[PDB]
């Protein structure tokens, strides 16, 4: 019996006395709905297909097949295409298939019925059936000669199956392909930070909330929340992810005007002492107080909140995404030096942040904060407590990045940002 | 066509009717159905004698058994005649063993030249400097960057104190050039760094290339062969990115390690990278820039014959030769298996002018029946149909089969059914591609050839030769997820094609043929076409077949040797 | 109300570390605004700050609680480029050590992106914000300009033997001892300055030893600060235990 | 220990207090905190002068810019002194540049010898012959099979007519030997094929190996280096399987291609195959037998020092040296990045006897405080605990830090914090492993060292050095799915370890140390330990550090060169 | 559903449908199953923390150095998702 009150992104009470166990991906209907919708949905770029058909530019960077041009008005027929795609994507008449025209006909949202996910081993049916539906629809609508069928197919599918993905195709989802998983249970962790920030409409706390839902759904699928580790991860999800007891919001607010990474540490330690979560274990000759954690999972959750609060404060002040890597490192490093207690994830947020800083400031790989995700070799290491900060940091950026949200995730934000549970995940999990 | 038929017959004379080494094949009519088999063993061949002696001495020296032809079951090699191969289109007569990739530096270097190469855009990197640092990028700063880059790329330092570096004498094949669809910028690039699109290509082809890529600028990077050999293909894009990053840091006076540098990294490694090929699935796990990821269009564009010839058949045939070598000898014959491997599965397509004969017969047939459809042009082509494919592929295959039957020497040459199948189907497929300008019409012709072949002789290829060929006709125009694909985008990882010899080089030629018949500048990627339009590379990609011959006669100098640091 | 304690230890080194972390640093010298801009090398002295995007007030922002509750810095508000100041600090008792410069920045300045390495420490921030932080690092005891150097590239020196005049080796010779004072006549990426910058007289080896945040066996040994060694042991023990089972 | 301390000081004298080339470092005290920097540039170093000359001439010859030290920002390399490195445990004084893997044939050959090697069981194959064909397998048929195999494996024919083959002179490093835990069978194997476990190992170690593997028989296959270089690691098991299959077909008069052959294939490629390392995930996609898949236990077993030395510290230190070279210089420094790379990140752990000094000090400390726990034995070890780790690791790290502080030459030597971190943590981790016989107690000591180091100097390594080290202590004894693992089974793909220099070689030494302290025959796999117990391999795996020195002085002869087919 | 089979030589571990519903694919059956067995053995036999790696790898094998539980003691009817050649191929990776 650990309960929290859930507050939204604006610090308003949503629901009181929520058992944290009810927030588990394995029990929570809203979280499972977000997961199902993420699994069953893809975006199709109709304008991209039309351009690819006309130019022969399909199948990857630099690719062009000369002399095979097809001039089909895909976008001008977007409504008829959406209708026929739904007929092909749906399994039964009147089921939960949803095909929606987006951006004046430039793209489609194709949501497979949940039956395709229920009957599938993973989530790729959304992509394959979505792509097949579009391919068949174009073939029929524009009366493609059989010897031109390969051109229509690859306008949609790109270089698949020569490539393992639809490289240079026109179908995208929030997830990747299963073969890109580093580990077992990592599919829901392979979600680009820019995607989450795009979907959140650049709302920092809703971005970290949605990211937390994905990350912890991953940790649960990884078998990293079994036994005592379930309470451990759920306290983190509740407090860091879902603004439990308004702790996240309040710490950010009281540090918002003049605060730093350093002042957030004062807020975190003061509140942890007030709550009785930590107390002085021993005082050294210098007067330095070594603390002890009376509830270790709860202390971890305090540190998780502080890590995100420091991100919102430090990235917020700079309106700069890049500050997140140092924030995660130094909030936890300085917290340990302030208290004698381990930082969030017992070093693993700090550790993740060390490599994350390096790989967002060096020649060797990585990139800006937005390219990272829970399946990324650089940022996988912490158990869900780092990437939510990265998503919030990206949401707060005012325009310093080359690989911005629009650059990498324009289609995703436009196609998926209108889904209520996705844009307002705290409210969704709370039950409004 | 007459001239190629004469080359074919000449090759049969050289191979079978005049003795090679001491094989005592001193006469005979190349149309004779009978022969005498002298049971001379491997000693009839001077290369085999050299190998026997080497194996004997090395076994004695190292103290464990080694090469010994008497370990062959029943009898040693060469109970019939061991006879040479002439590289098609040339007078280079080769020792058969000299065409094994292990014994041929030209073949190994061709792969190394592809493996160690990637293409990285400049525009995003320049946009990064502009936006984040407020840098002004000019031809002057670019030329400075390029000189820094050509110091750094081989493995040398530009920022830190107390660095060790690669020895220049070991990495002299490493360099970076640039090309750009921006003519105004091209005019300002120091010519030592420039691949000049307007100079290297005809005006029509240069126009197609520049129209395709727009006003964008690209780095053609070739990392050291010695590094490529020590490591793998997935090394290449990483190596390129590291030294691109260092050179931007140095040339533009950035902080040596700031947030903006990470954007350059992502650009170089991912967002503006064009690899030769992509990664492969778990059962044949490999990273980028391995032969399995190399699409048929990409190989067609690496091969440079399209740029220097106006003969659409010649252009397709060189791509077939390069492809059969790489895909069958090195890729399927080593990477995916190994041992003795698949030398002659491949040589069947690029030696003794047999494939060339069938192909040029087809060109004349097409031109005479379809108003010159196999001559270069975009508007003189026949509409792709089952009708046209059936006509061309049937005529092609019947002629090729009858040629094997009228010349018993040709049949004994291509002694394996797989070899004959590759030749007949490559000719029929290239022919259908040439006539239609549709690469998948070419694929249809390939598969129909196989079906006719099978019923003609009551045999086809080896045990599992026609897995893809029986799946073939039906998957040519399928649009199902893992079935449909234009041939230009197909490659060794296209599911049906993932295993078997005698095909992949043919499909590459079929892809090229659809575009060489039209006079197209490229088959699928202009960036690769321009990248390899560069004579500084040790392998001459304009004449891959002749290069294999240069290798066989030990006149090819490879890169990456370690002589400098080895004792004498 | 929680009073921060910052760091354990009861030696001069630990006391100096708390001074750096808390930002309680003695001002020892002056640098003009234009000279600071000159050594940083991001723009001409006295010129307007270049921008990477329009001012926040011009383009507007998403309305969420964080942007409303967290005040943008002057540099963020202006849309400044993110630029930097980077230091190398000698291991022979330079006042500063890399991690403690980073703690200084993280604790005392808003909207900063500090990075710690063995031979270089960097603060990235919106240019005008960065200059505020840079000024304190240049003027206060956290920097001795003989034992340290502002180096945006080619930083080699922190672990190299000192020169006989007490100045840390610079491959690119950006700053040196001239007439008993430290002169810097190139910017931090070694581009020559129009006007040399007087960075003041260096600390004696004696004063540096008293002001340093580094432990050394021949000054204040790490082994002798029992509280800090115990702190490490407690962090190690707890991290190890809780990784097995967080209880 | 005193002898090693004297060696360390001699190294500092050679490096800093007597001239190397023309660096004019003609004198000095190695405890002096100050020095004079002469700003001589690269010309002070004779190897650098050689490189400059080559760079200039090659640039002139090839017509595009190349190596040019003046392209370095601000000033050319060597404004302070360029000084040599002495290979630890030896008197081999090296040019710094000669320790870059590209310039060092010994380093390249060590990787090739690992990459081109796999182990394949014989028992399944023999059971297949017995069950499916009713064949009787005897010592006679096995010995005949092995002679056939050693003809076939380098790439030669045993069944078909008209085969081309690899030239024996190009593939002389290719061979197959066998070993077996069945002593009765070992007595019957032709000694030219045998790796004798009873001969090569001490009686105790041989007993451990034979008890581990039982009465099973195995093939140690080493495919041609020239093939490994042309292709990749994933080539190896395929190559071995092809020629094993051919040799079984020939030697046992099977049908050359029947259903039973497919069982031999699956046995050789999967069921009875032991690879050096397994495949890697998509972002760093590579097949088997690449450095990233090579577990720390497997490297510890490839290195042969455990077999020939009774000094547990020496055994661990050789593994550290081999690992730092392979994992950092070739793997992380090339495969995963490239360019100038990470030579000195690695050399810090195998030159100038600094790591050895710290380690041997620890051994004396442990023996003194813990009743000789660091001496070889299984029952004299201290129970792994936080208390013991804290004691040994803190003492180790404090001594190492004090040595860097008392010898400014050592600090300038290991000028990067990462280098010092690798040395201090390796010593502390190896010490904890030696004392406890628990490799993960060794890991705990490694991470505690890093934590003490950081607080001691207010700095640690490079920007992202301690990603794994801050995740470190907590993941040592975690049993969470992607966190828990004995160090013996950890490797470069263990998630925390997947990126960064300065660690992987240390972890290999820590794995080895836990078992060398016990006198164990192997660290995790007896099959690899026996496989590389073979002096025929070009690289001496018993002395890896010294081998790097032999490479530096250009006295190492590698395999795989192509001079035979290269022109004059 | 957790059933003892073969006189206690093996277990059937069937995760609740909720783990599959909340998951992207099917690996939760393996990871949770292995985690449950690992935790159970750690508790039942009082394993000292410095022996935890040995208990863990007895169950999980070489994971996470390897992509699979190589040399572990947990198997299902399916493989791991990364072994898929194509998209939608997971249910096709079941050996005859
Ligand atoms: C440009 C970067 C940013 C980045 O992502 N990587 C660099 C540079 C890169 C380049 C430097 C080559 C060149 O000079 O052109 C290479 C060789 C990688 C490559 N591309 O081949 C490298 N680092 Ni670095 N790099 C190294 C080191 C270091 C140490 C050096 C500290 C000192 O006081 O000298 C510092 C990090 C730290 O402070 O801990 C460092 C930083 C940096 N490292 C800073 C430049 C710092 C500077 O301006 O001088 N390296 C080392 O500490 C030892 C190993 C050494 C590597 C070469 C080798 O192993 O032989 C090299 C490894
Ligand atoms: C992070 C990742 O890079 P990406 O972000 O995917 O571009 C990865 N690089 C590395 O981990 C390089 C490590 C070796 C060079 C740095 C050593 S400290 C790789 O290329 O797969
Ligand atoms: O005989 S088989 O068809 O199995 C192999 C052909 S090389
Ligand atoms: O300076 S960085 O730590 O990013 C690279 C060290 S080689």
């Amino acid at each position: 019996s650990d309960t929290v009150d859930i507050y939204d992104d604006r610090g308003k009470l949503l629901e009181s006395n929520v058992d944290i166990m009810s927030l588990a991906p394995t029990r929570n209907a809203a979280i499972q709905s977000i997961i199902m919708d993420t699994k069953r949905s893809v975006a199709v770029n109709l304008a991209g297909i039309q351009g690819a058909l006309a130019s022969g530019k399909m199948g990857g960077k630099g690719r062009q097949i000369l002399g095979r041009g097809l001039n089909y008005d895909i976008v001008g027929n977007a409504d008829a295409i959406a209708e026929n795609v739904k007929k092909l994507v749906q399994v039964d008449e009147g089921d939960d298939t949803n095909v929606i025209k987006v951006k004046g006909g430039k793209s489609l949202l194709i949501q497979s019925p949940k039956s395709r996910i229920i009957a599938g081993a993973d989530f790729m049916s959304a992509t394959t059936v979505g792509a097949a539906a579009v391919t068949q629809t174009i073939m029929d609508m524009f009366g493609t000669d059989p010897y031109d069928a390969p051109i229509v197919k690859s306008a949609v599918w790109g270089s698949y199956p020569q490539t393992m993905d639809l490289m240079g195709g026109q179908v995208q989802g929030i997830l990747s392909i299963p073969q890109n998983n580093e580990g077992l249970g990592f599919s829901l962790r392979n979600i680009m930070a820019n995607h989450v920030a795009a979907i959140s409409n650049r709302n920092a706390m809703n971005a970290s909330a949605l990211s937390s839902i994905y990350e912890q759904s991953g940790i649960f699928e990884m078998g990293g929340a079994v036994g005592m580790f379930e309470r451990h991860q759920l306290l983190g999800l509740a407090y860091q992810g879902l603004n439990a007891n308004n702790l996240l919001y309040d710490i950010v607010k009281e540090n918002g005007k003049d605060g730093t990474i350093g002042t957030v540490i004062e807020s975190v330690v003061r509140r942890a002492i007030e709550a009785g979560i930590i107390s002085v274990d021993k005082t050294a000759p210098s007067g330095y107080n070594f603390y002890k954690a009376n509830d270790v999972p709860k202390w971890n959750a305090c540190a998780a909140v502080g890590t995100l609060a420091a991100t919102l404060v430090n990235c917020g002040a700079g309106r700069a995404a890049q500050n997140v890597s140092s924030t995660l490192l130094y909030f936890n490093d300085i917290l340990e030096k302030e208290t004698g207690l381990p930082g969030c994830d017992y070093g693993k947020v700090e550790g993740t942040a060390v490599g994350f800083s390096f790989f967002s400031h060096s020649i060797y790989g990585g990139g800006g904060p937005g390219v990272f995700n829970g399946n990324h070799v650089v940022t996988r290491h912490s158990r869900g407590f780092a990437i939510p900060c990265v998503c919030a940091a990206v949401a707060l950026d005012a325009g310093t990045q080359m690989f911005s949200i629009e650059s990498t995730s324009g289609l995703i934000g436009d196609v998926f940002g209108a889904i209520p549970e996705f844009r307002e995940p705290i409210k969704a999990v709370a039950g409004v | 066509a007459a001239d190629i038929f004469s080359k074919f017959k000449k090759d049969m004379e050289v191979k079978f009717a005049q003795e090679f080494g001491s094989n005592k094949q001193t006469g005979g009519d190349i149309t004779d159905k009978t022969a005498k088999f002298l049971r001379l063993g491997p000693e009839q061949d001077p290369r085999k004698v050299e190998m026997i002696k080497a194996g004997k001495e090395i076994a004695e020296k190292r103290g464990i058994a080694f090469y010994n032809p008497m370990m062959h079951s029943g009898a040693p090699l060469g109970q019939r005649a061991i006879t040479p191969y002439t590289i098609s289109g040339t007078d280079i007569v080769c020792e058969p063993d000299d065409l094994h990739y292990v014994n041929n530096a030209a073949m190994q270097q061709m792969w190394d030249d592809i493996r160690r190469t990637c293409i990285v855009g400049l525009d995003m990197a320049h946009e990064t400097l502009e936006k984040r640092l407020g840098k002004e990028v000019t031809p002057e700063t670019i030329n400075h960057y390029l000189e820094v880059l050509n110091h750094a790329m081989p493995g040398a330092a530009v920022v830190q104190e107390m660095m060790v570096e690669t020895h220049p004498a070991l990495v002299d094949d490493c360099y970076v050039k640039v090309f750009t669809g921006d003519d105004a910028l091209a005019d300002e690039i120091d010519k030592q760094f420039l691949i000049d699109i307007n100079k290297e290509f005809s005006e029509e082809q240069a126009a197609q290339i520049k129209a395709s890529i727009g006003k964008t600028s690209w780095q053609a990077i070739h990392i050291p062969t010695i590094v490529s050999r020590t490591t793998d293909g997935a090394q290449t894009s990483r190596w390129a990115a590291m030294q691109i990053g260092m050179s931007f840091i140095s040339a533009y006076a950035m902080c040596a390690g700031e947030a903006a540098v990470a954007d350059l990294s992502f650009a170089a490694k991912h967002a503006a990278l064009v690899s030769m090929g992509e990664m492969l699935p778990a059962r044949r796990a490999r990273g980028p820039n391995e032969p399995g990821g190399l699409s048929f269009g990409h190989l067609s564009d690496i091969v440079q014959t399209s740029r220097v010839s106006e003969d659409p058949a010649k252009i397709a045939l060189e791509v077939v030769g390069a492809g059969c070598m790489l895909y069958d000898q090195i890729w399927l014959g080593s990477y995916m298996s190994g041992g003795v491997g698949f030398t002659q599965y491949a040589t069947a397509a690029y030696t003794d002018d047999i494939l060339d004969n069938n192909t040029y017969y087809d060109v004349d047939y097409i031109n005479d029946k379809y108003n010159g459809a196999a001559t270069v042009g975009k508007d003189n082509k026949v509409k792709a149909s089952l009708e046209v494919v059936k006509d061309i592929a049937t005529e092609s295959t019947l002629y090729g089969i009858e040629t094997y039957e009228k010349f018993p020497t040709a049949l004994e040459d291509h002694f394996g059914g797989s070899q004959r199948a590759t030749v007949l189907a490559a000719a029929a497929g290239v022919a259908c591609s040439l006539a239609t300008g549709n690469a998948n019409a070419g694929l249809s012709g390939w598969y129909l050839s196989m079906y006719l072949h099978k019923e003609a002789w009551g045999r086809l290829g080896f045990f599992g030769f026609d897995l893809q060929d029986q799946c073939g006709a039906t998957n040519v125009l399928s649009y199902q997820g893992d079935e449909g694909l234009p041939d230009e985008l197909r490659g060794p990882n296209y599911p049906n094609y993932a295993m078997n010899v005698g095909h992949q080089g043919g499909y590459a030629g079929i892809a090229q043929a659809a575009h060489s018949g039209r006079g197209d500048a490229f088959t699928v990627n202009p960036l690769l076409k321009v990248c390899f339009a560069d004579d500084l590379l040790p392998f001459n990609f304009a004449e891959p077949r002749r290069e294999f011959g240069r290798g066989a006669i030990r006149e090819f100098v490879p890169a990456g040797e370690r002589s400098l640091v080895i004792p004498a | 109300a929680y009073e921060r304690q910052y760091y354990p230890g009861a030696t001069s080194v630990a006391a100096n570390r708390r001074k750096h972390m808390s930002g309680k640093l003695e001002k020892l010298r002056e640098i003009s605004d234009e000279d600071l801009t000159a050594v940083l090398g991001h723009r001409a002295p006295g010129s307007d700050y270049p921008s990477t995007h329009p001012p926040l007030a011009e383009m507007g922002e998403p309305a969420c609680s964080t942007r409303e509750n967290v005040a943008a810095t002057p540099g963020a508000a202006a849309g400044d480029r993110v630029r930097y100041i980077q230091f190398a600090d000698s291991m022979y008792n330079a006042p500063a050590t890399p991690y403690f410069r980073s703690y200084f920045a993280a604790i005392n300045f808003r909207g900063v992106d500090p990075g710690t390495l063995s031979g270089r420490q960097i603060v990235e921030a919106r240019e005008r914000d960065m200059e505020q932080c840079a000024k304190v690092q240049m003027e206060t005891e956290i920097t001795d300009h003989a034992l340290a150097g502002v180096r945006g590239a080619t930083v080699h020196g922190h672990s190299v033997r000192l020169q006989e005049d007490g100045v840390m080796f610079d491959m690119l010779d950006r700053r040196r001892l001239e007439n008993g004072t430290i002169i810097m006549d190139k910017d931090q990426v070694a581009i020559p300055l129009d006007r040399k910058v007087d960075l003041g007289k260096p600390m004696s080896s004696e004063e540096a030893a008293k002001r340093t945040t580094i432990y050394r066996v021949d000054n204040v040994a790490f082994r002798d600060d029992a509280e800090v060694v115990e702190w490490v042991h407690r962090i190690f023990d707890q991290r190890t235990k809780f990784g097995f089972q967080p209880k």
